[PDB]
């Protein structure tokens, strides 16, 4: 939680929004995924959102579904992902790292033990994609015991009760699914800072999100497509990723 | 907040992305409203009787039990329109979709049986039905694909991900997350998130209600046990529900043991898997040691599912129902036995239930027992499968 | 000398070799005895209800008649065990065989549908069934051959003569001429020598009796017309019998018109053939100018027969029933129409009856009329046939 | 009828039984069938029994069924058969000729017109295989109007009433299906002379039939097999037929 508080305080001192890419750990192989992640950071990512490949990821869109399949073809497992996460934190001490998880990989060997391993490797937040606020009690409790922010999605079909729960229970950032009314109510309820996500693939959508009052934006399919289109030229993949991330990040600056 | 409890003991719940919660709550409220509406009840009863052919017979099979003290009846869901029990609850869910003001049905299917069921109810009730299907399943289930399209459903071949059933599901739920105001997701078994396990049980519970009245008429007492196969759990919960409070009546659920539990190639998570969270629910499932969902196997495609409905897991936990497994070869023997001795060709799914009643009889042939097997479907669809196996063994 | 009249006006009779007369007389006396025996009647009713699933539904089809003044119901013989009306009378004839002290059934089959019906009744009632089948039919009707052998029947491939159905028949009757003390010849339609046209009608007449009670319950009056397809004539005489004396009720029989009457490639002897003597009876048949029996044709194998039962020829002659024909393409359109608008896949035989009701409705859409079609069977067996035609036309 | 009366009177003066072969007209072609028939007669046939190929001959055994199929392959029709019958009678003035018919070919253009055509070509009797005595009225009446004997089968399952009807209605010969009791009752009832038929394929069965009191025997499948076995050598076919018929006929002599 501390890393997100530190980053949003610093960005607000600079009147800047955050730019947060999403990638699947291990896509398209462990080594290339570590180089992709260091490029995203070197190009200006403020924080990272990282998926652990799961066999039945019913909320992933097709671009992401194909990222999971490449990672599984390279033999990536959750254990390997945690090893990658430890090395990423060992290289970058302050960037907030959040995971995007499916409930079975968290529940599998004990919900408390999953959040203990996240704390041990240096993860700062976890979003469990198939746990709604109604079922989140054991996940959010374990997260807070291990100083991990529990992230909640605030959908476009949210009602007032949902807004209040998301404000009260979430920490780190509020995942705002692509918004002025939702944004204003979240701030009224003192929710964690909002990051707009879904469909963010150009500079003008980053600036629009910050102008709407969000603290930043998340982009995943646009980033994953660059991987998918350059599998045969890893050098070109990294150069294209650097170009895309520095343009998106420049859109967030005052 | 829900109207009904979403859990059966530890099992069940609503493990979906937040954006699908309003669709689930809407459905639960529509269902609770429907269950108190005499007109909804009359409309459902009318389609069940005059369209689908309920009540179904309860057939005593004397030839098969000859020389033993077992009396065996078969609940004839194989005579229901479409040839399987699946028809009962898709009519009920189509009526719920119409009650919510929806004119579209969304479904996904692997084997193609739930797809056909959803397409026939949608044709009857004036609903536009789109059925997502992994391109690999499309390729292998030509007959069922053609039945669905004859009945006007749009069969959408899914190439994304691994182009299998889990990918048809993801696409179907993604669609449903954007279109739930006008479309209803017709889930085909007694599993998935609440309120589906509850709705599917209540819209299949006429199987056990009829069985109770029919056995009391013919024998003057309740069964010693009622026995049914268990994929996701809808035909078995349909047979067991009305007997739950009749504590003298055994409830026996039969999962597929495939090539043998010890091989790992089976579909028996309730007894041989481990609790996990997937498909919107907390339930027993077949999983790897690091939590990936494993592949299931059965000679019968209808039972080839790696999890089980949460009410079954609950009934097992408390000892009210007992769960066993039957292998491919035991199911094939029961299939041949029924054809030869009663002139009834049973679905291979149902043949697992029948195989277990035959073992109860043959193991202890002088125990006096009155057993009912749910013959969930007919097996004309399985004749090539059976033929090619037996031809292969010579 | 017989107990009952063997003729319907000019049609019918017992045109068999002298050596088969004692078997026919024995059968007629057993049948007359059975019809007065309350126990025989109770046993037959019991199998019909608890084994075969009677009564069958009577389904109103509102979607198909929308925008017209026709109200259409379908008598659901497609929901009977085995998927066709054929089951009713083979149970009745199996009981007659047992009443005569016989433990063996003899049958012949081309298409394989009557073979399956005979094998399932024989499996249920403990009878050894041998079914003669031309080697050419054996080759082309693998699925039905496999169902019969699964049910314990001996399928005997006939290579003699032209190795077709007429040769299976000759062998079956030759066998029967030597073994009638212990074997019963189960004829599968309302044709052949007396007393078969009579017995098959009386053991199918519950279709029309039920239809009468059901239509009076639902509409409070009798149908303007009842409509059924006509191969040999058993499902149509079953539907018409109980309405014969209700003179306001039209009786419409539909023969197959194949590629079109004018082509010669059809199965419509009643209206387009000429009286002759064959298969033990005097009846309309398709013949060459010098009296050889011609080959019949229909897209539907179940209607591909070159003659018709004598009671139909009689009812036509006196003007009590009317007979029409429906071509392959009209039957295929009715098949697609029912699948899409009611979610019911009809047999192609039954689709001929449905095609004629659809023409009665569409030709005169503002005539108020209440029609019942006998949906004699289900059409899962016809999906490849329909699929390959439609694929061929693109 | 006259030809049969003349033949049975002559054979009885010689204390001999009759030997009557059956063949299908037109098998295996018209010309070869005419030569077969003249060989049967030259070898000692007393009378002939001749089948007209029909499409659905449900009482023919497999040997005969195959004889019909050969005749149909040669394009033989009933009209061609009547042309053959006229020429056979034009060559042989006294031998009784009887036909073995199926009811549709008799009924087809008028039962009376069929027996008129038989009379015109010189046929002496007709056996309609699928007409039992119960249905024979129109056939036997038309036969007697055209001086044709109506032939009836007396089966092994005959009862007393059947015997009396067969005795009363039949003329020419009584076809006795393979018998002392049946034979004695037939003579008691003044039936037409009996010819035993079915399975007669050796000399000792001809003599046994005559010893049992029958007036003779009919043989068809044994004769038709000789045709079927020698299709490729018509000369050999005729020599084998001559050998078989003269042995069978010699068995009937006193
Ligand atoms: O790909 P998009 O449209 O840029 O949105 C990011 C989204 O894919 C990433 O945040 C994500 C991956 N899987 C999820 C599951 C649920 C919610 C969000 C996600
Ligand atoms: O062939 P066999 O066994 O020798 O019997 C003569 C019989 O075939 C001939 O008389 C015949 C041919 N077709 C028939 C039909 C009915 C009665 C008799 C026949
Ligand atoms: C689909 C099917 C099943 C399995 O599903 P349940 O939901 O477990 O009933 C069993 N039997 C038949 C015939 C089926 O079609
Ligand atoms: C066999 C069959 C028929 C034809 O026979 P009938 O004796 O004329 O009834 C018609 N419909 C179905 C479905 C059949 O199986």
């Amino acid at each position: 939680m501390e890393r997100y508080e530190n980053l949003f305080a610093q960005l607000n001192d600079r009147r800047e929004g955050a730019f947060v890419p999403f990638v699947t750990l291990g896509d398209p192989g462990i080594e290339q995924s570590l180089k992709i992640i260091d490029t995203l950071i070197d190009a200006g990512a403020d924080a990272l959102e990282l998926g652990v490949p799961f066999s039945d990821p019913l909320a992933d869109g097709p671009t992401i579904q194909n990222a999971n399949l490449r990672a599984f073809a390279a033999g990536v497992t959750p254990a390997q992902c945690f090893e990658m996460l430890a090395l990423i934190r060992e290289k970058h001490p302050t960037i907030p790292i959040g995971l995007l998880m499916y409930a079975n990989l968290v529940f599998n060997n004990g919900i408390d033990a999953f959040y203990a391993r996240c704390e041990q490797v240096g993860v700062d937040s976890v979003l469990v994609a198939d746990v709604p606020v109604e079922e989140s009690a054991p996940f959010r409790q374990a997260a807070l015991r291990h100083n991990i922010a529990p992230i909640f999605i605030c959908p476009p079909n949210a009602d007032d009760d949902l807004l209040r729960q998301v404000a009260s229970y979430g920490r780190g950032y509020t995942y705002l699914l692509s918004l002025h009314h939702l944004i204003e109510k979240l701030k009224e309820y003192h929710a964690a800072p909002a990051l707009q996500g879904f469909g963010i693939s150009s500079p003008e959508q980053v600036s629009a999100a910050v102008r709407a009052g969000a603290a930043g934006a998340i982009s995943g399919s646009a980033i994953v497509k660059i991987i998918e289109k350059n599998l045969a030229s890893p050098k070109q993949m990294l150069a294209e990723l650097r170009s895309f991330v520095s343009a998106m990040k420049a859109a967030s600056r005052a | 907040t829900t109207l009904l409890n979403p859990y059966f003991g530890e099992f069940g719940g609503m493990y979906v992305p937040q954006i699908l919660m309003p669709a689930l709550n809407q459905l639960e409220e529509a269902f609770v409203s429907a269950q108190k509406d005499p007109e909804f009840q009359a409309q459902f009863a009318d389609l069940l009787k005059n369209y689908a052919g309920r009540p179904t017979a309860l057939t005593k099979c004397q030839n098969i039990t000859a020389g033993t003290r077992t009396t065996l009846y078969l609940k004839r869901e194989d005579l229901l329109h479409g040839g399987a029990h699946k028809t009962n609850q898709v009519l009920g869910q189509a009526l719920l979709a119409k009650r919510m003001g929806k004119s579209e049905i969304i479904a996904e299917t692997g084997a193609g049986q739930h797809g056909v069921a959803s397409a026939l109810a949608s044709a009857l009730l004036g609903l536009k039905c789109r059925i997502y299907m992994g391109a690999k399943d499309v390729e292998r289930q030509s007959p069922n694909v053609f039945r669905m399209r004859l009945m006007g459903a749009e069969v959408i071949p899914v190439h994304s991900g691994s182009a299998t059933l889990k990918d048809a599901c993801n696409e179907a739920l993604a669609d449903w997350s954007g279109s739930y105001e006008t479309a209803h997701y017709m889930l085909g078994t007694a599993a998935g998130p609440h309120p589906y396990p509850t709705i599917v049980r209540e819209f299949q519970r006429m199987i056990g209600e009829e069985t109770k009245a029919q056995i009391l008429d013919k024998e003057g007492r309740l069964p010693d046990a009622v026995i049914a196969c268990v994929g996701g759990g809808s035909n078995a919960i349909g047979m067991f529900a009305d007997f739950i409070n009749d504590t003298s009546v055994g409830l026996i659920g039969v999962e597929p043991g495939g090539h043998g539990i010890e091989t790992g190639e089976h579909g028996a998570p309730l007894k041989h898997g481990r609790v996990g969270i997937y498909f919107g629910m907390k339930a027993p499932m077949m999983q790897t040691a690091d939590g990936q969902i494993e592949e299931s196997y059965s000679i019968s495609a209808g039972l080839d599912f790696p999890s089980v409905g949460p009410q079954h897991a609950y009934l097992n936990s408390i000892g009210r129902a007992d769960y066993v497994s039957i292998t491919d070869d035991e199911a094939l023997e029961a299939f041949k036995t029924l054809c030869r001795h009663e002139g009834i060709i049973p679905a291979l799914e149902s043949s697992h239930a029948l195989a277990h009643a035959l073992k109860m009889m043959r193991e202890q042939p002088e125990k006096e027992q009155l057993l009912v097997v749910n013959l969930s479907g007919r097996g004309d669809k399985d004749i090539f499968t059976v033929h090619d196996i037996l031809k292969a063994r010579g």
